[PDB]
């Protein structure tokens, strides 16, 4: 009941200051209990959402003095039966998930400086099970593309990692509308296929860059610099012709330039790769229709 | 679905006739309006209310509907 | 002090132009 | 009210009424009507006539006790 | 002295002004007097054509003939049934139209209107989604299934209870492609002859196949598809004809090419498993009655515009609520603000909504029956 909660919510907040978390394990029935009460709209909602942040402060307690994971494992043990007597069947009681878990990874993100992998990956094998089985979030989405860039910054990338964004290119892409960060993600695997130095998995995810369109309007330039993601997809290893639209992106990323030495090579690599390109009725009127430019008749190889 | 004038020669759309009055329609508009005032109704009278309540007054105030804010019935 | 004038030729040109206005309107509306 | 049977029965009259409440609800929705009707029976209707924006109430009328009969008369 | 520069120049402008607007008017009439010269236009149509320069036409109005064209008029794209238009005395071909239309077909495919998309709904992404599977991607990319090779899918059917929103579904599909909807109520078809509900059938795919990305929505099937029992009856044996017109043309000769049938019916128990096999219609997925946040999310959405304070418990509503749809949380927030115009409460106050729960949970009483599970 909103008392109820009120009285243990209020009530229970000194006892963090000082004593170890024996009131917590004098909190799993509490929160077992007014959970199971639960009133379904806006009450014990926030109300557990306050008993979960008061929950963190014992985890600023108990898990931010030994790290030991298995007073972690006991608290997602009880978040687990805490998940397991209530159905939350699309049933709106679920912040004491969302700033509780989203609080955990505040914790995460002060622990990344501090903690070894071991008790963390722990975290990350809860959370995975609390956010891909508990009604899928979208921050935590985000939270789950550098939690799970978090396991790749454990060794750096590998095969392995390169499984673990695989397995989460396209599954929320269709849950969540989305257009900058996991955008920002799409082009995360494509040196996670240039370490397994893969040209076909390479465009696997490529056939997976053409499923994210309109690129354009996310931020003001977002895809002026994902287009380098966009020119290395096929940058040494691309074709003669099938590079048109490849190198000409090369050289609307020094548009906004005024430079003239990387404007320049964007000049000399959106002229040179007609040396690429055979014979074509888009060679012959393409090399005057990017003819005209100030600076790409002062060089004597654009004369040659 | 008009009644056009059209010329008999050079077929051209010249007017629009003012005599589409549609049969029997416009003969099922009642232009006489008999009177019956409310005390003819004996014996119905909260049946008046939530009548005029339904229907009467979306005639004339929707803004005591829409200051409110939800529909007319 | 001649800008006066150019525009008053301008408006008897006016005043014979809206009367040919009137006769391309008039005139042709007779017909 | 519908039947899913052979050489009886009516397919028709609903088109008129389906058409009633298609180009008067839904297409341009405006206020600017009031549907009354005064049914004798209500069994014999379809269900999709009575729904919630179709006709929203259903106000019956009880028998004359004795002086509204008196009145009446 | 500078007065008369303004005092010609308003006087100019003033007799430019109706010069334009009068002399303008004159130059429409000028066209409407030469459109005095402008000849009215026969309605015809082509028989068939015979040679390169005859056509076996007819006159609409009667008789027939053989005539030929203007000089440009791309007699390669006259084809035998297409409309065209005629000189009236020299009665040779002037123009050709789009076809005919039959206007039966514009009363129901225009009627559809634009609305918010499937944010509308929710409790339903599975649904969203693989129904986003079998609809959307073959228009979007269907490149990807010829990456593959295989053929993409054609249709499916909603069931249920009725009323759970599946035509709400079905204009949150209208929202979101925004081009070619064509939805029939799908049983006005049959209104006292026999081939005119095939021609009309006929009609509707003639005009789907026309236009290229065309999508289809039906509902209340069991009026039109039935079930074949022993023929002993007399009225839907024009039912099993027309289910007939709809078993070949569902498929053809040719098949349909971007034309997606979406289908929703109350009992797909009744109709006919001729039509169940898949391959016209894919799958049958269900739609239930609204979840917990589907009666919260689509009663908040219903809760948008509502003068409300911060009072509205609404787990009074949907615990008191035992599944209720879109249009039953319309009757919820309209008959609860109905109560707020109960003694003019200009403000809402929530104890009206538990009220509307009151009426409408009271108001289940009538209704039975609730499912039909098929095959
Ligand atoms: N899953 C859903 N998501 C969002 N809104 C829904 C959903 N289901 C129903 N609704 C709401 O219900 C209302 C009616 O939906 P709809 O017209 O589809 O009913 P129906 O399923 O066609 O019912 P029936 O077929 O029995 O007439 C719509 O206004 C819609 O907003």
């Amino acid at each position: 009941m909103a008392d109820g909660g009120s009285e243990r919510a209020d009530g229970r907040i000194v006892k963090m200051e000082v004593d170890y978390s024996a009131t917590v394990d004098q909190r799993l029935p509490e929160c077992a209990k007014l959970a199971k009460e639960g009133r379904l709209q806006e009450v014990i909602e926030t109300l557990l959402s306050l008993e979960k942040q008061t929950r963190t402060a014992s985890d600023m307690v108990s898990t931010s003095r030994i790290l030991v994971a298995v007073v972690k494992m006991c608290y997602e043990a009880k978040e687990w039966d805490l998940l397991n007597e209530n159905i939350m069947l699309l049933s709106k009681r679920r912040s004491q998930l969302k700033q509780a878990v989203a609080k955990m990874v505040q914790q995460c993100c002060t622990y990344v400086e501090e903690i070894t992998d071991l008790p963390i990956k722990l975290r990350l094998i809860d959370t995975l099970r609390m956010v891909t089985e508990g009604k899928i979030y979208v921050e935590i989405e985000r939270a789950r593309l550098t939690k799970t860039l978090a396991t790749i910054k454990e060794q750096n990338g590998d095969v392995k990692e390169a499984a673990s964004i695989l397995q989460e290119l396209q599954v929320e892409t269709y849950g969540s509308m989305e257009k900058k960060e996991r955008v920002e993600f799409i082009l995360e695997q494509m040196r996670l296929c240039l370490a397994v130095k893969d040209y076909i998995r390479t465009q696997i995810i490529s056939k997976k860059i053409n499923t994210k369109f309109f690129q354009e309007e996310n931020t003001e330039k977002l895809k002026l610099k994902y287009y380098n993601l966009m020119i290395q997809l096929d940058q040494h290893e691309g074709s003669y012709l099938s590079i048109c639209k490849h190198y000409r992106a090369i050289y609307d990323t020094p548009c906004i330039q005024a430079e003239s030495e990387k404007w320049q090579q964007a000049l000399k690599s959106v002229v040179l790769y007609v040396i690429l390109a055979p014979f074509d009725n888009e060679q012959s009127d393409l090399v005057h229709r990017i003819s005209g430019d100030k600076k790409l008749e002062e060089i004597p190889k654009y004369k040659d | 679905g008009d009644l056009v004038g059209v010329n008999k020669d050079s077929y051209l759309i010249l007017e629009t006739l003012p005599t589409e009055y549609d049969s029997r329609v416009k003969a099922m508009e009642v232009d006489e309006r008999p009177t019956e005032q409310y005390s003819d109704i004996g014996g119905l009278d909260k049946q008046i209310q939530e009548l005029v309540e339904a229907i009467v007054l979306p005639m004339n105030h929707k803004e005591k509907f829409e200051n409110l804010g939800i529909q007319p019935p | 002090r001649t800008r006066l004038l150019d525009s008053e030729i301008k408006i008897m040109k006016s005043e014979v132009l809206r009367v040919t206005h009137e006769l391309q309107a008039m005139k042709d509306k007779i017909k | 009210k519908r039947f899913d049977s052979e050489k009886a029965g009516d397919r028709e009259v609903q088109r008129t009424m389906l058409e009633l409440l298609n180009q008067l609800d839904g297409f341009q929705p405006n206020t600017q009507v009031k549907v009354i009707a005064a049914t004798n029976r209500v069994d014999i209707l379809d269900p999709a006539l009575l729904r919630s924006g179709r006709l929203d109430r259903k106000i019956e009328f009880p028998m004359p006790n004795e002086e509204a009969r008196a009145r009446i008369m | 002295k500078l007065l008369e520069h303004k005092e010609i120049d308003g006087r100019l402008k003033e007799l430019r002004e109706q010069l334009k607007e009068l002399t303008k008017q004159y130059e429409k009439s000028e066209n409407d007097l030469k459109a005095l010269q402008s000849v009215g236009q026969i309605v015809g149509e082509v028989l068939k054509q015979l040679t390169e320069e005859k056509f076996i036409v007819k006159a609409t109005n009667g008789p027939r003939y053989v005539v030929g064209c203007r000089r440009q008029l791309d007699k390669s794209k006259l084809k035998p049934g297409t409309r065209v238009a005629l000189d009236m005395t020299t009665l040779t071909i002037m123009r050709y139209l789009p076809r005919e239309v039959d206007p039966l077909v514009y009363n129901m495919s225009h009627e559809d209107p634009g609305n918010v998309s499937y944010s509308e709904i929710g409790g339903l992404s599975e649904q969203i989604r693989e129904l986003r599977e079998v609809i959307e991607l073959p228009l979007t990319n269907p490149e990807l299934f010829q990456r593959v090779g295989i053929i993409p899918p054609k249709g499916c059917l909603l069931y249920g209870p009725p009323g759970t929103g599946k035509t709400l579904l079905a204009r949150a599909v209208a929202s979101q492609l925004d081009c070619n909807f064509l939805k029939v109520v799908s049983s006005s078809i049959v209104d006292k002859y026999i081939g005119e509900s095939a021609r009309l059938i006929r009609e509707m795919f003639n005009y789907a196949r026309d236009h290229q990305p065309c999508i289809i929505f039906m509902d209340e099937i069991d009026a039109i598809g039935g079930r074949r029992f022993s023929e002993g009856t007399s009225a839907d044996r024009e039912i099993q004809r027309t289910l007939m017109e709809l078993l070949n043309q569902m498929d053809g000769f040719d098949t349909l090419h971007r034309v997606k049938m979406i289908m929703a019916t109350n009992r797909p128990d009744t109709l006919d498993p001729a039509l169940l096999r898949p391959g016209r219609l894919d799958r049958k997925i269900h739609i239930d009655l609204p979840n917990e946040q589907a009666r919260l999310d689509i009663l908040k959405i219903h809760a948008g515009p509502i003068t409300k304070h911060g009072e509205i418990d609404y787990e009074a509503i949907v615990k008191l609520s035992d599944g209720f749809n879109g249009a039953d949380l319309r009757n919820v927030c309209t008959e609860a603000g109905m109560f707020a115009i109960r003694a003019d409460h200009d403000f809402v106050v929530q104890e009206d909504f538990m009220k509307a729960v009151r009426k409408v949970a009271d108001s289940k009483k009538l209704e039975s029956k609730l499912d039909y599970k098929p095959v």
